[PDB]
């Protein structure tokens, strides 16, 4: 409960309070749009993203009370490995769903005929399932191999020799690929919309700026946490700023409905 | 020609005085001490879902359990309102369908629209698949409302400024009704199936005679196109909805207006009108996504039935009055029913 | 409508055989199919069933795990693979069409018939042979183990008439409604357990054996079979 | 809770529902265009290039299926049935340049070109076609070459101030149709000049259709 | 067209000969019909949930 920890509690409280009701409204609207005839794959991807954000929000109180206990010596024992697993799986699932939404946005403006022809919700379900697998199954096999041998904060030098390769893999093959495809697709989309001589600056800007803000939010939320993995591997120690890193990573769970649902109505 | 014009104008003034003389007191004045229904609240008991485009027509079967809905998707689904089961899914020849009907015997369903052809479908067949029994051609305008009399007689009102009576066996118009000057948008068949009215775009509703073949009475009072019409359950009155955002109840014997169901907060036009079993609740489908229930004897709104996203294009109360479906442009039907 | 089957014949025990049912004159892909066999000088009993867009392959207990029924919608042909043909299996097999929706007429048409010469609801009829004469009314009564009146209000009874050298013909379905083309003289009735069928003006074409179906539970057990004698 | 027959009835509904979905994901693949021409101006030259009421002309271009509904056959009121077309990808309007001096046969008072302008006036700013694009087509330009030589453009518009050359006379007609477009924020009306032999009319429609597909695709994603 | 006007004229007088009843008598019949059939209307007077087919 000292300075930085108090700031962490304040930030967690404000993000939870600001992101919950917006998440319920966005989830209800996305479910309703799914129920409407002829849904699009991007609608299912948005629904999956808001579901992952909601599940992350439901796991926030555990993090806030853990931080209230000086971010250590968590009172429960068998719930750390579940809450942290769910939190990190939700973070990575949100990253992959953001990458999928970026791919859909790039397809909708660079391959319009093909996107219209293949606008079938089955592909959206398949993409959402692929993202969900690539996050949750990775976290599950990691926790399983952990069980084949507070709340994942302090380790020993023996444990680091296993933790660091896992973090390196999670940053290199589980985050860099979604980050790379998101950056490439959004860059191509922005260039295409800036080279489209149909809609003037009165409405194309509203899409170019939205894409730029989405890419910036992605690189600001999911960036520091993941580069913390490389930093920890380089210095062979657990980074001390992992708490603020995961705070920034979870900030996207509340900022997502602002950029995906509350932009049309506002 | 002026001689005829003056005879006309003189005759038109003569009937106006006759209507004025018979109007001893307005319908609202006499029905003032009766107890109002209060507040009619209805809930969506079922949501028949599966359409993929707007809906312009629906008709309950005589059993009050099967309803047929027509949509721009090109499909004419016969629902099962009790269990939300799609009994049949008939693919229409032309996706532009603006009317549908269920035969009183339950064997046939008819569809029509911008193709100017009324298609009769045989539901009960040995082959087990619905077939087009006969395509009725002879209209040179979009067909807006078709209603069955028997298994071999159907009345169609189209954009030909005329309504026609067909013999399904022969396929020809035995009786053609003429006299309207504007597009005819809807018709209603009397319970006795001896008379039928039609709502035209010239703000005039004419009561026809199917057996004779000529208009019996002409009703005026609206200020825009009459988009819907329906008979009173006793067959001695009918209600007209128009783009003027006013529902008006006429009387056949009085041959004049009785009441108008208007509200200053309503500007959108009515798309469908259907009475209740007792003839007290006047269900009306407005274009502001509502289904305001009007007390036919008090002209006071008693419900909103607001559950639709797009316009409530078509609606219909069952023959037992146990439910009121509301087809809408959002491809969803909703079987409303007031709980106890 | 015409259901013609083939593949019957003498078979040694333990062998294999395939029965093909050719459907012509109606929408085969929209009709569920049943298999019904009849032992010589005996009644009928349900064999198998396949649904339109096969997702329900309910079999009979006496043949479950031994018989397989498959449909081929594109070619309009129904199959029945015969495996380990036991001594009891010798019978004449009927192809049955059925459609299921509100107000439908399941078990409407029956195939010509192919002969083979190698907990459940009980339905019993008190009489087996009723000596009758034309011009008089005779009532055919069946029995059921439990009430067939489902909460939907439907009582799942199907009547059939098998004239000599002919396939069974539907007369009354759901114990209340006639079938297509059946004379109006037939009139079924009865409660969930009280159970009967009445014929008004008997003629020379009304003779045969009357069978009663229960359809609430899919085992689909027939009745004893009341034979009318001229 | 479900009987043996009731269970099979649901299976019928599920099988029926799949066919609607299969036919609902196929209808959206097609592109619907409303050929809303003027009074016997065009609607005959263009339809030849791209292959008693509504008549539908179906043609395919670049793996895209277009459905074209020539609704001009009906003589009824346009307003009462034009809400059926709310949702078309584009409106293929057709105006004939050869009618700049001809007068309506049924009226003999109103210029045929002015009749086209009157119909375009209500259609462009119709309450149903605020988002749907309009592919304006100006055909019969071959005869417009000779006709403008005999009579200047002042026959239809006396306010015109220019010579009889085709380059500026045709541009004024285009600029006239740009005027009546009031919704200049969510609809840009495309213009094109076609003779009776050019095969690029299909390409121009596809190019304008694609720009509507992109806008529709962006709406689904969340942008725009 | 002149004869067409004569037809409109002909249609006008035949509607004038129609015997029109008083509105007060016509108004009472509509009100009486609702009063006699009020108990049989499931929308005016909701039916109990046991007898309601939609639940
Ligand atoms: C293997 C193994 N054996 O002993 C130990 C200790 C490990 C071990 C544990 C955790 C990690 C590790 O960094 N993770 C995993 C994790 C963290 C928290 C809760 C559940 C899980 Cl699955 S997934 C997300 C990532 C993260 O922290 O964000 C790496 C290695
Ligand atoms: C074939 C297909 N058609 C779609 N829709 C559309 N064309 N309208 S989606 C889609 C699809 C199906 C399965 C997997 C993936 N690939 C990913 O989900 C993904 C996400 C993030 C990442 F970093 C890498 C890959 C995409």
């Amino acid at each position: 409960p000292d300075w930085k920890s108090s700031l962490i509690l304040m930030a967690y409280i404000i993000i939870f309070l600001t992101g919950l009701p917006a998440n319920l409204l966005a989830l209800r609207a996305f479910v309703g749009r799914i129920r409407q005839p002829q849904p699009a794959p991007v609608h299912i991807l948005l629904l999956s993203l808001t579901l992952a954000d909601l599940l992350l929000l439901l796991l926030l109180p555990f993090k806030i009370i853990e931080a209230a206990s000086n971010f250590r010596w968590y009172l429960p024992k068998v719930v750390c490995a579940l809450t942290s697993f769910g939190f990190y799986s939700s973070i990575y699932c949100s990253t992959w769903l953001l990458a999928g939404i970026s791919i859909e946005r790039y397809l909708g403006v660079a391959f319009p005929v093909q996107y219209k022809l293949s606008r079938r919700p089955l592909y959206g379900v398949i993409a959402a399932l692929v993202a969900w697998v690539m996050s949750f199954g990775h976290c599950t096999i990691v926790i399983i191999v952990q069980y084949l041998n507070t709340c994942y904060e302090n380790f020993t030098d023996n444990q680091l020799d296993v933790v660091l390769p896992v973090r390196l893999e999670l940053c290199l093959v589980l985050f860099f690929i979604p980050m790379a495809v998101t950056i490439f697709c959004y860059w191509r989309f922005v260039w295409i919309m800036l080279s489209q001589p149909l809609v003037g600056a009165q409405r194309r800007r509203r899409a170019v700026g939205l894409a730029v803000v989405t890419l910036l939010n992605f690189l600001v939320c999911f960036g520091p946490y993941n580069v913390s993995h490389l930093v920890g591997y380089h210095q062979r120690k657990s980074p001390w700023w992992r708490s603020i890193a995961v705070v920034f990573s979870s900030l996207n769970a509340s900022l997502d409905p602002l950029l995906f649902y509350f932009s049309s109505s506002v | 020609l002026d001689q005829l014009r003056q005879e006309a104008e003189q005759l038109k003034n003569q009937i106006r005085d006759a209507r004025k003389a018979c109007a001893d007191a307005t319908l609202s004045q006499i029905t003032n001490n009766i107890d109002p229904v209060g507040r009619i609240q209805m809930r969506t008991r079922r949501t028949l879902r599966g359409h993929l485009a707007k809906i312009y027509a629906m008709h309950w079967g005589t059993d009050s359990r099967l309803l047929v809905s027509a949509s721009q998707d090109g499909k004419l689904i016969i629902w099962d309102s009790y269990t939300t089961n799609k009994v049949h899914a008939i693919p229409l020849r032309s996706s532009w369908v603006m009317t549908c009907a269920y035969a009183p015997s339950g064997n046939y369903v008819a569809c029509g629209g911008l193709d100017n052809i009324c298609s009769i479908y045989n539901l009960k067949t040995r082959e087990g698949n619905v077939r087009v029994s006969r395509e009725l051609a002879g209209h040179t305008g979009y067909l807006s409302c078709c209603r069955f009399l028997d298994d071999n007689q159907i009345v169609t009102s189209s954009g030909d400024t005329t309504c026609a009576l067909w013999d399904i066996e022969t396929g020809q118009q035995t009786t053609t009704f003429t006299g309207h000057t504007g597009d005819v948008m809807s018709l209603s068949l009397a319970p006795d199936t001896r008379l039928f009215v039609s709502g035209a775009c010239d703000a005039s509703a004419k009561l026809w005679d199917v057996r004779e073949g000529m208009c019996r009475q002409t009703f005026t009072g609206h200020e825009s196109d009459i988009n819907a019409i329906c008979f009173f359950p006793n067959g001695n009155a009918f209600a007209t909805g128009s783009d003027d955002a006013t529902c008006r109840l006429f009387d056949l014997r009085a041959d004049q207006e009785l009441m108008t169901y208007s509200h200053d907060n309503i500007i959108c036009g009515i798309t469908s009108v259907s009475f209740s079993k007792s003839g007290r609740l006047l269900l009306a489908g407005y274009d502001d996504f509502n289904c305001n229930v009007w007390d036919a004897l008090k002209a006071d709104r008693a419900g909103v039935l607001a559950g639709h996203d797009n316009r409530v294009s078509c609606l219909g109360v069952t023959d037992d009055g146990m439910a009121v479906a509301t087809g809408s442009w959002d491809s969803f039907l909703k079987i409303w029913n007031g709980s106890s | 409508v015409q259901l013609v089957e083939s593949g019957g014949g003498l078979v040694q025990p333990g062998g294999s055989r395939k029965l093909s049912c050719s459907a012509s004159g109606f929408a085969f892909s929209s009709f569920g199919m049943h298999w019904v066999r009849q032992a010589p000088e005996k009644g009928l009993e349900w064999v198998a069933y396949i649904s339109s867009g096969s997702g329900t392959i309910y079999y009979a207990d006496t043949v479950k795990g031994r018989f397989t029924i498959s449909r081929d919608d594109p070619k309009n042909t129904l199959f029945l693979q015969m495996t380990s043909l036991r001594s009891e299996d010798t019978a004449m097999y009927y192809c049955v069409r059925s459609i299921y929706y509100y107000g439908s007429s399941p078990f409407d048409f029956w195939g010509q018939g192919t002969t083979l010469t190698v907990a459940d609801i009980v339905m019993t009829q008190a009489t087996s042979s009723v000596p009758v004469t034309p011009g008089e009314s005779v009532s055919i009564s069946c029995r059921s183990s439990k009430s067939l009146l489902h909460s939907n209000g439907n009582t799942y009874l199907y009547w059939f008439l098998q004239r000599p050298g002919q396939s069974p013909q539907l007369l009354i379905y759901r114990m209340s409604n006639l079938a297509s083309g059946v004379p109006d003289r037939f009139s079924g009735s009865g409660s969930g357990t009280a159970f009967t069928l009445t014929i008004s003006r008997l003629e020379a074409e009304d003779v045969g054996v009357y069978y009663c179906m229960q359809h609430l539970e899919y085992p689909l057990t027939f009745g004893a079979g009341t034979k009318l004698e001229l | 809770t479900l009987s043996a027959e009731d269970k099979a009835a649901v299976e019928r509904s599920k099988m029926i529902d799949r066919n609607l979905r299969e036919d609902g994901e196929k209808a959206a693949r097609e592109v619907k265009l409303l050929l809303l021409g003027a009074g016997e101006s065009g609607k005959n030259t263009i339809v030849k290039q791209m292959k008693t009421g509504i008549v539908e002309t179906h043609f395919t271009f670049k793996d895209l299926h277009f459905k074209m509904f020539d609704v001009g056959a009906q003589r009824s009121e346009r307003k009462k049935w034009i809400h059926c077309f709310e949702g078309v990808t584009a409106i293929i309007f057709c105006v004939a340049l050869s009618d700049y001096d001809l007068v309506l046969a049924e009226d003999e008072e109103m210029n045929r070109m002015h009749a086209s302008m009157k119909l375009f006036d209500s259609i462009c700013n119709n309450k149903w076609f605020t988002d749907t694009s309009i592919i304006l087509f100006l055909n019969k330009k071959d005869l417009f070459e000779e006709k403008i030589k005999k009579s200047p453009l002042t026959i239809c518009y006396p306010e015109y101030a220019g010579s009889n050359t085709y380059e500026e006379a045709a541009a004024y007609i285009q600029c006239q149709f740009e005027d009546l477009n009031k919704r200049k924020d969510t609809k840009e009306i495309y213009t094109h000049f076609t003779c009776s032999t050019d095969t690029k009319n299909v390409q121009f429609v596809f190019d304008a259709v694609t720009d509507v597909i992109i806008k529709n695709n962006l709406k689904d994603c969340g942008l725009f | 067209s002149i004869a067409q006007a004569r037809k409109l004229v002909e249609q006008l007088k035949m509607e004038a000969n129609i015997d029109r009843i008083k509105v007060s008598k016509a108004a009472a019949d509509l009100m009486a019909y609702c009063e006699a059939h009020a108990k049989e209307d499931p929308l005016l007077t909701p039916v109990p949930a046991s007898e309601n087919p939609f639940r």
